[PDB]
């Protein structure tokens, strides 16, 4: 047969890597966005 | 931190008994506590 | 005791194996005899010696007839080339007429075992053993009453514990209501924005192995303690009855709860001392045998799923499904109806396998099921709208009602680890089964958070039937071996879930489990849980989604983060 | 933004009655959860699909064989073109299967390479061209073959030329088969 060489950096070493970095960075961004929001309440609980 | 732990546990238990008419009051007390560092210092002294 | 009491089951096994080993249609008699004797052995041993002697004489007559038939059939076997070759092939497959030159060793071995057991039947040892079996048959109702007393006492204890817990909850609730109303009166002289300081008023190497095995056998004894106690009291009672039996319940009062207050018999004390003397090398194996006898039921489930899992994916899979829906949901006793249906299914399947094994138109795995089911049935030794009636029984809310939720979550997590490791098309289906597993996680959390039970039953039945019919799409031994372990983990998850269904979701089940004690281990596990991405925020969002509250999403997240930090 | 939030709260003031925005709840959490399920499912899906490949067979359009002796000249060389290249029909594939049915390795090796993946060239043995030989070369051939007790070897080689529309990376794959002969032996004698 013939298979396209687009596989290149296949899973286990290359593309799986790139995936794991991007998932860690997005997870850290979301966790910082959702968890850190306690310190600022002095600036949002403003009634008037 | 015993007072605040008791407060949060009270929030959770008043939640688990489906009396929603105290959850707002308890949350208001907690948010006011975290709205002013002077009170949290006043609220976290050491027992004798 | 081994020779005079545990040999009849062995000869039954020998008859079965001889019938199975020979494929020709002469071991069909061996299989039918094995089934009949395995069913009727208990009632057979209690009858009068003449009956058994005649029956086993009939059996040995069958044995000699079959061996003589094979001997005379060897003649046509060795004249097969002229006539029987390429003619009457159905009969040559039926009788399996083949020359020798030995090959009938099993039949002679069974004949020998038959004569040996007949000689055992003649002995007086079998006479008093039959007396002992009669006593054991008699004491069944007393054992049943003892078991009922034990379980009712346990249920009452659990009820009282739950009652005191609810009393404490009511006391806490009164306290918090009193505090809030006192604050209201103090302030008498949206609402979330409200809040003021007035709420804050201050008002040498062998010993290592021997000790380890001693610890193991002590753990086994601890696991078996209840069975040990009831077996000991029942056996002491039976011993005194048979000592009394020369030729009502009042005679049993020579001495309900697990009470040892009674007189003593020196023979039993000496026997206990002697079995303590023999703890050098058989202690661990005796403890293991006592454990498998005391439980005697979950290993039936073990064998049933191993046989359904080991190469019998074609037609065995129906029978575990019944288990998951019938044995372990109805009543703490799956009972006689389930056991008879399962065993008749196994017997019919093995006889169909034997008939379809011939050329006119397996045994190793199933014989284990047969012996296990018969052994468990012997151990028990006590006995259209009905479907809707049983469904109603499934929703009564009268059980111990305990909740164990971390267990199936951990089982699902281990299943995810197995599915991830199951790579080094099945890999293509791995993605779909992974996603549906995540969906099952979400929906079982949904079901749990609302304390629903009937929805849990519907989820259980649909999930098990789907995951079992999914084996129509199931290298086979090398690569397709992680999948069977994954299915076994699904089984343990199903067992936990259906046990939870039987229990029934106790009230006051909320909060973070890991935050039960403020120890170092709980801290470390809590941080480890917080270190896995896309779990804690999802768990907060989902708990907020299914629970009934008042705070907008951000307020819920704030409270959860606050609780975690202060914890 | 805080003031605008306060004003929109004033516009529709929800009562003390709790009900926590049930339906809106079901919407918002739903969107959130799908997004969370969405993102991670994508680079797995994209991870897997980018790895899926169709087993498109590459059948060589042309084949060439040559038979050369010594380092002097090719004695013979054929090239079966289209009609001498028979791809196996499925039926030929089963035929190859039963012929090598007892042997398990043969069955797995055939089971991998589909009938379209295995072809046969009907090289025309006798349909040659003139084998020109420079007479110097011929004479030295004969003299060495007759008295030269050296070792002379063939250079028999096969090349497969691929479709080049069906890809195939290098499309002139070939292997050489050089096997030494025996002097003072009837093989060299009959060749001479
Ligand atoms: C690597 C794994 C290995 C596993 C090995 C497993 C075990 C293998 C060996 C098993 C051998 C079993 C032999 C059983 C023989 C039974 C004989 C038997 O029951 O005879 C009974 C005899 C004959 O009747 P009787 O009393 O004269 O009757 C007249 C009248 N009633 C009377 O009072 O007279 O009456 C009697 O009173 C005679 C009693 C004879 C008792 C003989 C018992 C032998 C037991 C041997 C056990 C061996 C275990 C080995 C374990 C090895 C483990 C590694
Ligand atoms: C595909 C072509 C072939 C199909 C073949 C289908 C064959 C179906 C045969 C079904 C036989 C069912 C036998 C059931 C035996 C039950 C025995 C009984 O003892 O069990 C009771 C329990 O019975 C169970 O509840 C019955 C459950 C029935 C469930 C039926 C599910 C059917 C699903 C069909 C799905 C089909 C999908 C499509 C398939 C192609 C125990 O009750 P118990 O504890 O003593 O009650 C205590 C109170 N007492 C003292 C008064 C008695
Ligand atoms: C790493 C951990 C260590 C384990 C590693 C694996 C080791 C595997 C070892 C396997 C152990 C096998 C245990 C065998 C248990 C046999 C039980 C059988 O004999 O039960 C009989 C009863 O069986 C039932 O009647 C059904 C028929 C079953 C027939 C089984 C025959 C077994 C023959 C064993 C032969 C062993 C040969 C070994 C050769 C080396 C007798 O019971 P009975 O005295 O009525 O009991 C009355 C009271 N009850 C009912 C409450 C128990
Ligand atoms: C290839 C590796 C993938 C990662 C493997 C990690 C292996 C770790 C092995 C053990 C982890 C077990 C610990 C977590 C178990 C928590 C058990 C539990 O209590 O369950 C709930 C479960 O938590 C949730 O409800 C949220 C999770 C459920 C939704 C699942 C989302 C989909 C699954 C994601 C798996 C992860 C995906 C990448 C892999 C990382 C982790 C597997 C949380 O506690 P509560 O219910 O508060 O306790 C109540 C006590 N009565």
């Amino acid at each position: 047969k013939v298979s396209p060489p687009s596989l290149g950096f296949l899973a286990g070493y290359g593309i799986v890597g790139l995936y794991v970095e991007i998932v860690l960075v997005v997870g850290k961004f979301v966790r910082g966005f959702f968890s850190e929001i306690s310190h600022s309440i002095m600036f949002e609980e403003l009634p008037c | 931190v015993d007072r605040i732990l008791k407060l949060c546990q009270d929030i959770f238990l008043v939640r688990e008994t489906r009396e929603l008419e105290l959850e707002e009051e308890l949350y208001a007390k907690l948010i006011f506590l975290y709205r002013s560092p002077e009170t949290m210092i006043k609220w976290t002294r050491e027992r004798e | 005791v081994a020779v005079f009491r545990y040999l009849f089951w062995l000869v039954l096994v020998v008859v079965f194996v001889a019938g199975a080993t020979r494929i020709s249609i002469f071991g069909l008699g061996y299989l039918l005899a094995c089934f009949y004797l395995l069913l009727f052995g208990t009632t057979l041993l209690q009858k009068d010696t003449r009956a058994q002697l005649v029956l086993w004489d009939c059996l040995i007559l069958y044995n000699v007839t079959v061996i003589i038939s094979k001997n005379m059939l060897s003649l046509l076997s060795c004249v097969f080339v002229e006539q029987m070759q390429s003619n009457f092939c159905w009969v040559i497959q039926l009788f399996s007429l083949v020359c020798t030159v030995a090959g009938i060793i099993w039949d002679s071995i069974c004949f020998f075992f038959l004569l040996l057991q007949r000689r055992i039947f003649l002995s007086h040892y079998f006479l008093h053993v039959s007396a002992d079996l009669k006593a054991t048959a008699l004491q069944a109702s007393r054992g049943f009453a003892l078991y009922n007393a034990a379980n009712l006492k346990s249920i009452n204890f659990h009820r009282q514990i739950e009652e005191k817990s609810l009393a404490q909850l009511k006391r806490q609730m009164k306290r918090i209501r009193a505090k809030q109303e006192k604050y209201r009166q103090s302030q008498a002289s949206t609402v979330i924005h409200s809040g003021d300081y007035f709420l804050f008023e201050s008002d040498f190497l062998w010993v290592l192995g021997q000790a380890t095995v001693d610890g193991l056998t002590r753990w086994l004894r601890a696991f078996t303690k209840h069975h040990r106690t009831m077996s000991d009291v029942l056996c002491a009672e039976r011993y005194l009855l048979t000592q009394e039996l020369l030729r009502r319940r009042g005679v049993l009062d020579q001495l309900e709860l697990l009470l040892d207050r009674r007189l003593h018999i020196p023979e039993l004390e000496e026997a206990e001392r002697f079995e303590a003397q023999q703890g050098r090398t058989l202690r661990l194996l005796r403890a293991g045998y006592q454990c498998v006898a005391a439980h005697s039921e979950l290993l039936c489930y073990f064998i049933i799923i191993l046989n359904h899992m080991v190469t019998a994916s074609a037609a065995s899979l129906v029978l575990p499904v019944l288990v998951f829906l019938w044995a372990m949901l109805t009543i703490p006793r799956p009972s006689k109806r389930f056991w008879m249906t399962a065993i008749v299914f196994t017997e019919v399947m093995v006889v169909t396998k034997y008939l379809f094994q011939f050329g006119f138109f397996y045994i190793k795995y199933d014989l284990v099921q047969l012996m296990a089911l018969f052994f468990h049935r012997s151990q028990l030794l006590c006995y259209q709208p009905l479907q809707r009636f049983f469904h109603d029984i499934l929703h009564t809310k009268y059980r111990a009602a305990t909740d164990v939720y971390a267990l199936m979550f951990l089982a699902d997590i281990v299943d995810i680890i197995i599915i991830i490791f199951g790579f080094w098309q099945v890999p293509q289906a791995f993605l779909f089964m992974l996603l549906v597993q995540f969906g099952t996680m979400v929906i079982d959390r949904a079901l749990y958070l609302r304390k629903t039970v009937l929805g849990k039953l519907a989820f259980q039945v649909v999930l098990v039937v789907a995951i079992h019919i999914w084996m129509f799409f199931i290298r086979m031994f090398s690569q397709n071996a992680v999948a069977q372990l994954w299915y076994f983990v699904k089984c343990i998850y199903f067992a936990l879930s259906a046990y939870q269904i039987r229990c029934g979701y106790p009230t006051r089940i909320l909060g973070n489990f890991l935050t039960k004690k403020y120890n170092h281990l709980n801290l470390f596990l809590f941080q480890g849980f917080r270190l896995v991405p896309f779990l804690v925020e999802l768990r907060a969002v989902m708990d907020w989604v299914w629970t009934d509250t008042t705070l907008s999403l951000s307020n819920w997240m704030c409270v959860e983060d606050i609780y975690a930090n202060i914890f | 933004i805080i003031k605008c939030s306060r004003e929109t709260e004033k516009k529709y003031p929800q009562p003390k009655g709790q009900k926590k925005k049930k339906i809106v709840k079901y919407g918002m959490g739903g969107l959130i959860i799908l997004f969370l399920i969405a993102i991670i499912w994508f680079p797995l899906l994209f991870m897997s699909l980018i790895r899926s490949v169709v087993g498109v067979v590459n059948q060589p359009i042309d084949v060439t064989v040559t038979l050369k002796l010594g380092g002097y000249e090719p004695l013979f060389t054929m090239s079966a073109q289209q009609p001498s290249i028979v791809p196996f029909t499925p039926q030929a594939y089963e035929e190859l299967s039963q012929q090598f049915d007892p042997y398990p390795l043969a069955m797995q090796f055939i089971s991998q390479y589909s009938p379209e993946d295995i072809v046969t060239a009907q090289i025309e043995g006798s349909s040659g061209a003139l084998w020109r030989i420079s007479p110097p070369s011929r004479a030295q051939m004969k003299q060495e073959l007759y008295n030269g007790t050296a070792d002379i070897t063939l250079r028999f080689t096969w090349n497969f030329q691929r479709d080049l529309a069906k890809g195939g990376t290098v499309e002139y794959t070939n292997e050489k088969h050089t096997l030494e002969l025996a002097p003072n032996s009837t093989a060299r004698r009959q060749l001479a």
